């Protein structure tokens, strides 16, 4: 919790509750490869029907677009590594005033991994040619 | 009026793959 972090990525939707795009600037900012991986995981799982009821995204939608903010629990996946990790998601509906165009919702979905997880590993890339 | 009050469609499916790599690449233009 609190506001101390950066793996964490938000979504834009278009009056159609289409994905237009998604800013995923702060994972960049983590140093950890693999943020696409732990992206769609976290949204497939969002965005997964939970058994009888309807997927996590569809409660939030309503909300979000019945009184303008919403957010889901906590929910655990496992990467491609085998990490077992939670994340949550939240919508707030945001319409534009300046610009001629249509309202969009925003989606921010925030990492939270359980136990610690990021030893110094930063080292992937050292050589390419012929360097000083 | 209000378009998310159900522009946003009340079934709301979820994409398949090839939209959140898309998405998720950025660019613009496509080098290429």
């Amino acid at each position: 919790g609190h506001m101390t972090g950066v793996e964490s990525f938000m979504t834009k939707q278009d009056t159609t509750g289409k994905i237009i795009s998604i800013d995923t600037s702060s994972l960049r900012a983590a140093g950890r490869t693999g943020w696409e991986d732990l992206v769609r995981k976290c949204i497939y799982a969002f965005f997964q029907p939970q058994g009888r009821e309807p997927s996590y995204a569809r409660q939030l939608f309503q909300e979000v677009m019945t009184r303008g903010t919403a957010s889901s629990p906590s929910y655990r996946f496992i990467l491609n590594d085998g990490t077992m990790l939670s994340a949550h998601t939240r919508c707030k509906l945001c319409y534009p005033q300046s610009p001629d165009m249509q309202p969009f919702i925003m989606g921010i979905h925030i990492i939270d991994r359980e136990h610690s997880g990021l030893s110094p590993q930063d080292d992937t890339n050292s050589g390419m040619s012929i360097p000083r | 009026g209000t378009w998310i009050g159900e522009d946003i469609f009340p079934p709301l499916l979820p994409p398949t793959e090839q939209d959140l790599t898309k998405l998720l690449l950025e660019g613009q233009g496509e080098s290429g």
